[PDB]
């Protein structure tokens, strides 16, 4: 009897498990284009100008 | 003589612990294998993925 339910919850804990994966997995996706792109247009503005001759 | 049904109720009744014994090692032949798949595929998907490297 008490076989049958063990089976049952272990299938939920998995797929528990791996929707919590899928948020950290997709998060640190999102961020990786912010990350870069904050860090090239920092520093073409910074690198960057005209002078008066 | 009262031996000669308790014998005859024996035999049913073994039959019946029989057929209830049956369903449960049925059943959890039908669980093991979508257990087993349902670990498997859920691994692999966590585990893989394609980066663009340039």
């Amino acid at each position: 009897a008490i076989g049958i339910g063990t089976l049952i919850i272990f299938i939920a804990m998995v797929l528990v498990a791996a929707v919590a994966a899928a948020v950290l997995i997709n998060t640190s996706g999102f961020l990786q284009q912010k990350a870069m792109a904050t860090g090239k247009e920092s520093t073409e503005q910074v690198a960057s100008g005209l002078l008066c001759s | 003589a009262i031996g000669i049904g308790t014998l005859i109720i024996f035999i049913a009744m073994v039959l019946v612990a029989a057929v209830a014994a049956a369903v449960l090692i049925n059943t959890s032949g039908f669980l093991q294998q979508k257990a087993m798949a349902t670990g498997k595929e859920s691994t692999e998907q966590v585990a893989s993925g394609l980066q663009v490297i340039r």
